[PDB]
């Protein structure tokens, strides 16, 4: 690795020695991305391979990336930084590196010009430090600690925490970007005020999550009730609060897990209930796919173990109810040329597209990998959510001229999401319609499968009709039909009543899912 | 001629975990005591006569596989060449009945008992009833192996073993000399039964001061802190010795056992890859000692100076080589005391796995020492099982679904395959298996792939499969498994193929239960993924389990397929000036060169009563003589174990002597090794000598019993290098004889006997080349025998039998249900049974009569 480090210095002193005062140029262009390929896909190195040399020789290429300190280019050089910075996640005895020591001044000197340019100065802006996204991320792959882990950068989050109010002035420049500096509490060991404060036990002893048993959660307890506190409508109350809330959150959930449980749960739960804010319908189409890419991590904070999340549910499937009065304008300009459709079709646009980026990711996470269980277990478990919240997919099933959302995903970089919307939900909305394990239903969804009205397919859902033939249902149907119901209901027109919710969903979602 | 059946019963096999053998090394003495009661009201029970045979077994019969096996069922003991038995009046090795004379010639009758004692350093086992000496021993027999105490069975019988560890009462005395379970026992595990299957240089200088001086002052302060004071008396129970005083007065051993302790240790350290050099050296002088109150300086004088690290760890680097130190100081301990040196004094068991407990403690006793050292300042860097439904139950349409639960987390792989699984081929290397293991997150078809989690305990995973669109999905307790790429189970287009079969695979020390749906409660989860997307459990509508065969070990005899690869034969039709002959041929190219293959001829060669009582190997004059003869029925079969040299081979030719009949084969690559084998082998591979034993040692009183014979000649065959001398290739023609009968004679006249007169050869389509298989497959029996204290008492009372055929010509026996996918055999036996309709035609009774000993009764009943 180290027999092509030394044609980089020969460039830096010419560069400015022509300008100030060439086949070099081009010399360190080129290496730069064939060396940067073989690193980045070649990341399988670390473990098995080059065991000693591997933290010298890649803290030499970070100490290399020091040109950028005296060379500072508005036109970026990309083609090397893009994919070093993957090297960075690629034994008491290793003293041969050096930079060890030079990862403090590594450290500081991005983040320390941001009190020198807090006036951003007609397009001067922060390019420069915008870059530390790829380097803050340490979550797994960590070589060597020697104690420099979160004692001098925890100093900076202050700076970042200045410019959490608006404040009156221009739009933060890399919110997300100063989301990413905050790791999840994984530097081994951590305590409060005793390093930021206390400067005279510092360099005598580091004596922390040991004795501080109690006295290590101090932040995230003036952290957790404020935010919820808050609960208004726009999103100037919070307007770092997008960009400052998921790490605490993220940060408690891995500390103290064999001690201390509740706490992930308690910021769970106290995340759910804030949610209201997203609850409405478009507020702030900037916010929405922040929060929701942050932290889609749900740990214990499902409908069946929380019951708070069964009330949030209700409310949840009440928001969602109103989309189809929503999207009624559709018709409403397709009705025979009512209006110009011009005025209607925006707004369409938006009240398809904007709303739905946020509820369906929210149960997709985590929370339909554990309701649909409890489910199946007892038809109560979201009996709620089964017998409703199926017309959200007639909406989108019909009316296939909202398929142009598809332009809201063109922006994420055709698999459209609208197919997979009940996929999720396809075991556990219609599992508790009609005859649950009977086999009884066939008959009745094949009659009703003929592209029949809604109306009239609820007049022919009167009749009723059962089978007790010497069929497959012997030992799968009505013989779990009966342990599975708890209490056996018996109600005709309550089951053919969900069954016509399937007989659309065979008519229209996954009968165009095969043809899309 | 025909295929023939009766009932035989199940034969069972039980053996305790004791370990004998003989090595290089630990031997525990090597001779061991062994006594065993029996308790029975079965006599003579409904089936036929009870088995009942104790003896040995090297770790390698694989006796025990309930239904056929190499004689008439799955015999346990005494039945083949890797056991030895005895049952009242008997002598077991191979399906001979060799008698015995004693006192009271009974069988082993209720409330009697029976001794076996064994010797290793000369190998025998001999056996004693109740009271009287037995006049019949096994010896010089092979030690390549574990000798395990074994014991037959069948049902109604209430069997306890004596120990004598703790409620082993033995009613006779043990023999003089001999361990009764006492030495050295499950050393690391417990007792159960168990089936079966002047100026020195600087450096050293400075290290022996380093250590030396630090460990003797450590065994002095760690003593003197510990409070072993200065006592009067002289006690030999605590040890202390008041005599014991520091370093200097240590006795004059102490020199040399310091010194070449902290050699051995360097040479050792030498070949580990170190790095000298200087990497702290501080501790050792700047050390700057902590507040440490004057408490601990007890009235000894001398002062603790223990490395403070009560937080700091070296590196676990130090850990592999500090295991390796600790298991050389254990070997040399083991020679000091038992294990190399064979002490007879008085504890303790072989050096390989004596104790955990105790090999844990002296690493602990050793590593401080090192670690101390460090801190200083010198820093310093056999097969798996295969079980799959029967082609019966083949799927050939529809959406299925079976469970499985993995007990560990080991080598396992569970999915779908093709009906015809070719064995000897892992799972997922051809087109024939789509399957799982999750022992990396992998699945496998023509090859391995990254797809899903690994496993965890009992981790229940469902399989499933979808004919109708061509899938095949995973589910792991619950959850659809879920690919790199984020497919759903990435399956598309598989072919129908002639349907799917489900499969599993275990490896070795592997615990696996499946379910294929025969009773939905068993069915773990089923009701995530099944219930509403119409998957069917495999064997729902059913109310009888599932065959489930499985995939036997045991090598046992096809012929070469005609489309082999690389292994081609060849039947020249016999010209004028020669007679038939039998040429093979390899694909001398990038191609396998595997191990000497066995080949064998398809009839065999049973002798009258004697009438040859030798047999003779000669290229042209006599060649190595007194080959080994046998003289009784004995069926024989033409062997020939040949290489793979490149070009050609063999000629396993058929020649014609002037007045006798010589089997010939042709050579002319290299070294083959060219003469028949016994019937009963099946062996592995990688071995050409010390695979015959049991010679027959019965004797009379004073040593002039003349009943000694080499039996259990199953390699009885010579070697190449014993005809020729030379350095060049030549050709080479072995024709070795048997056969010579009155002629007033060739090989073929003595396997067909319709052509005994012929003195003509004849190479009929009968006669075919074959060769032993690693792997087939047999079949799971539908049921099992059912079968705690006072030295583990064992009863089996069910009765359990079942009907088999017989092949004559291999004199081996099979399960007759294998039939319903041997498909071939099955329709032979049809035509069989038709046959035996017709010849007892209407209103013949004299046949009727006689078909009535070829079948019974309750054999027609069952």
């Amino acid at each position: 690795a180290f027999g092509f480090l030394q044609q980089l210095l020969r460039w830096m002193d010419i560069s400015q020695e022509f300008i100030a005062h060439i086949k070099f140029f081009a010399k360190i262009l080129l290496p730069l991305i064939n060396q940067y390929f073989t690193n980045h896909c070649l990341y399988f190195l670390s473990t098995p391979a080059k065991v000693l040399g591997s933290g010298g020789h890649a803290s030499n290429k970070e100490k290399e990336m020091i040109t950028s300190l005296f060379c500072k280019l508005a036109a970026l050089v990309r083609h090397r930084v893009s994919l070093f910075g993957t090297d960075a996640p690629a034994v008491a005895l290793l003293p041969v590196l050096t930079t060890l020591f030079q990862h403090i001044a590594q450290h500081q000197f991005g983040d320390d010009v941001i009190l020198d340019d807090v006036q951003v100065c007609s397009i001067y802006s922060l390019g420069t430090t915008k870059n530390t996204y790829v380097e803050k991320l340490r979550p797994a792959l960590g070589e060597c600690l020697a104690r420099l882990a979160a004692a001098m950068p925890v100093a900076f989050l202050e700076p970042q925490l200045n410019e959490y109010n608006a404040c009156s002035v221009y739009t933060t420049k890399s919110p997300r970007e100063r989301a990413i500096l905050g790791l999840p509490n994984s530097v081994e060991e951590m305590c409060p005020d005793i390093p930021v404060l206390d400067r005279l036990m510092a360099d005598i002893g580091a004596r922390y999550t040991e004795m501080p048993h109690v006295i290590e959660i101090t932040l995230p307890m003036l952290c957790s009730y404020l935010p919820r506190w808050w609960e208004r409508g726009p999103e100037a109350p919070p307007p770092a609060l997008p960009a400052g809330a998921p790490p605490p959150c993220t940060a408690v959930t891995s500390d103290h897990l064999n001690s201390l449980l509740g706490n992930i749960l308690r910021i769970i739960v106290n995340n759910l209930g804030i949610d209201e804010a997203t609850w409405m319908k478009r507020l702030a189409v900037f916010a929405q796919p922040i929060v929701s890419r942050a932290r889609p991590e749900l740990l214990h904070s499902h409908f069946i173990p929380t019951i708070g999340r069964l009330r949030k549910r209700a409310g949840k499937v009440v928001a969602e109810e109103e989309q189809l009065r929503l999207e009624a304008k559709a018709e409403a300009e397709e009705g025979e040329l009512l209006v110009r459709d011009e005025f209607s079709v925006l707004c369409r646009d938006l009240y398809a597209l904007y709303p739905l980026l946020i509820r369906y990711v929210d149960n997709n996470r985590a929370h339909w990998l554990t309701e649909p269980n409890a489910n199946a277990e007892e038809l109560f478990r979201m009996v709620g959510e089964i017998f409703i919240y199926w017309s959200k997919s007639h909406n989108f099933k019909r009316e296939e001229q909202n398929f142009v959302v598809q332009n809201e995903i063109n922006n994420m970089s055709v698999a459209t999401l609208k197919k997979m919307l009940p996929i999720g939900l396809n075991m556990c909305a219609p599992t508790d319609q009609d005859l649950i394990m009977l086999a009884k239903t066939r008959y009745a969804l094949k009659d009703t499968d003929e592209e029949v009205r809604e109306f009239l397919q609820n007049n022919l859902h009167l009749q009723g009709k059962v089978e007790g033939s010497p069929s497959l249902r012997w030992q799968m149907a009505l013989y779990r039909g009966l342990p599975g119901r708890e209490e056996d209901a018996d109600d005709p027109e309550k089951i053919v009543r969900r069954v016509q919710e399937v007989s659309a969903v065979l008519y229209h979602l996954e009968q165009t899912e095969h043809p899309y | 001629l025909l295929l023939q059946t009766n009932l035989i019963n199940y034969v069972t096999s039980i053996r305790p975990n004791i370990f004998v053998g003989r090595a290089e090394g630990s031997t525990q003495y090597g001779k061991w005591y062994f006594e065993v009661m029996v308790d029975e009201v079965v006599p003579f029970l409904t089936a036929q006569a009870t088995h009942l045979r104790v003896g040995w077994a090297l770790t390698e019969g694989y006796s025990p596989y309930p239904g056929g096996g190499e004689g008439w069922g799955g015999n346990g003991v005494g039945d083949d060449l890797y056991s030895y038995g005895f049952d009242g009046l008997h002598l077991w090795t191979g399906h001979v009945a060799r008698p015995v004379t004693s006192p009271g010639q009974h069988l082993l009758a209720p409330e009697d008992v029976v001794s076996c004692c064994l010797d290793l350093s000369v190998p025998s086992i001999s056996f004693r009833i109740n009271g009287c000496p037995v006049q019949g021993v096994f010896e010089a027999f092979n030690l390549d192996g574990l000798f395990f105490p074994v014991v037959s069975f069948s049902a109604g019988v209430k069997v306890r073993f004596l120990l004598g560890g703790r409620h082993g009462e033995f009613k006779f005395l043990p023999p003089p000399g001999y361990a009764p379970c006492h030495e050295a026992v499950l050393p690391r595990e417990r007792l159960r039964l168990e089936p079966i299957k002047i100026v020195l240089p600087p450096h050293l200088e400075r290290i022996r001061e380093k250590l030396a001086e630090n460990i003797h002052e450590l065994w002095a302060l760690t003593r003197i802190e510990q409070g072993w004071t200065y006592g009067p008396v002289r006690d030999d129970n605590k040890r202390l010795h008041p005599c014991l005083v520091n370093f200097h007065s240590l006795p004059e051993p102490e020199r040399n056992y310091n010194l070449q302790m902290s050699g051995e240790t360097l040479k050792t350290l030498l070949a580990l890859g170190c790095h000298v050099g200087m990497a702290d050296e501080k501790a050792e002088d700047n050390l700057k000692k902590t507040k440490l109150p004057k408490t601990y300086m007890m009235s000894n004088g001398y002062k603790p100076a223990p490395l403070d690290l009560s937080h700091v760890r070296l590196t676990p680097a130090q850990t592999t080589l500090v295991d390796r130190l600790a298991e050389n100081g254990h070997n040399v301990w083991a020679r000091d005391r038992v294990a190399q040196g064979w002490s007879y004094s008085a504890r303790l068991v072989p050096y390989r796995l004596l104790d955990e407990a105790t090999k844990r403690s002296n690493r602990d006793s050793l590593c401080q020492a090192v670690r101390t050292l460090l801190g200083y300042g010198y820093n310093i860097e056999d097969r798996v099982r295969i079980f799959r439904a029967e082609k019966s139950y083949t799927v050939q349409s529809g959406r299925w679904y079976f469970e499985f639960e993995a007990v560990t987390t080991g080598e396992m792989r569970v999915g779908w395959a093709r009906p015809e699984l070719r064995p000897d081929v892992e799972l997922g290397a051809d087109e024939l298996a789509y399957v799982f293991n999750g022992h990396r997150g992998q699945r496998w078809h023509l090859g391995s792939e990254p797809f899903g989690r690994p496993w965890q305990s009992g981790d229940v995973v469902g399989c499933m499969i979808d004919l109708t669109e061509n899938t095949i999905i995973f589910t792991l307790n619950g959850e659809v498994l879920m690919s790199d790429s984020g497919s759903e189970t990435a399956f598309r287009e598989i072919e129908i193929g002639d349907g799917f079969l489900p499969v599993c695979s275990l490896g070795p020390g592997q615990v696996g239960h499946l379910n294929l749906g025969q009773d939905v409660s068993s069915l773990r989860f089923f009701a995530i993924c099944g219930l509403q997307e119409g998957f069917e459990p495999f064997a729902i509508n059913m109310q009888r389990p599932v065959t489930t065969w499985f995939s036997k070990s045991l090598p046992q005899f096809e012929p070469v397929p005609p489309e082999h690869p690389h292994y081609e034969v060849a039947r020249m039709d016999g010209t004028v000036d020669t007679p038939p002959c039998l040429r093979l041929a390899h694909r001398t190219w990038g191609s396998q060169n595997s191990l000497v293959e066995m080949l064998f001829l398809r009839l065999s060669l049973p002798v009258q009563f004697t009438t040859t009582y030798y047999y003779s190997v000669r290229v042209f004059a006599g060649q190595e003589p007194s080959c080994v003869w046998v003289g009784w029925v004995t069926p024989d079969y033409h062997q020939h174990d040949m290489n793979f040299d490149l070009s050609k081979v063999r000629a396993v030719t058929v020649t014609m002597g002037d007045e006798q009949g010589n089997v010939h084969s042709s050579l002319k690559c290299s070294n083959c090794y060219m003469v028949w084998g016994g019937d009963f082998v099946s062996p592995g591979q990688q071995g050409r000598i010390s695979h015959t034993d049991l010679v027959i040692g019965c004797l009379v009183d004073l040593a002039t019993g003349l009943m000694t014979f080499t039996a259990n000649g199953k390699e009885s065959n010579t070697f190449f290098q014993v005809e020729p001398n030379t350095k060049l290739f030549p050709a080479v023609f072995v024709l070795p004889t048997h056969q010579n009968v009155i002629q007033f004679m060739p090989l073929s006249a003595a396997m067909f006997l319709s052509e005994r007169k012929n003195p003509a050869p004849q190479c009929p389509p009968r006669l075919e080349v074959q060769m032993l298989m690693p792997v087939s497959w047999s079949r799971m029996p539908n049921h099992f025998l059912q079968v705690e204290r006072l030295g583990w008492a064992v009863q089996c009372q069910d009765p359990l039998t079942m009907m088999a055929l017989h092949i004559p010509e291999e004199n081996r026996c099979m399960d007759i249900l294998e039939l319903s996918e041997r498909l071939d055999l099955q329709r032979f036996h049809s035509h069989t049974l038709r046959l035996y309709r017709a010849v007892c035609a209407l209103g013949n009774n004299r046949v009727a009569h006689a078909l009535c000993s070829h079948v019974d009764q309750a054999q027609l009943l069952h």
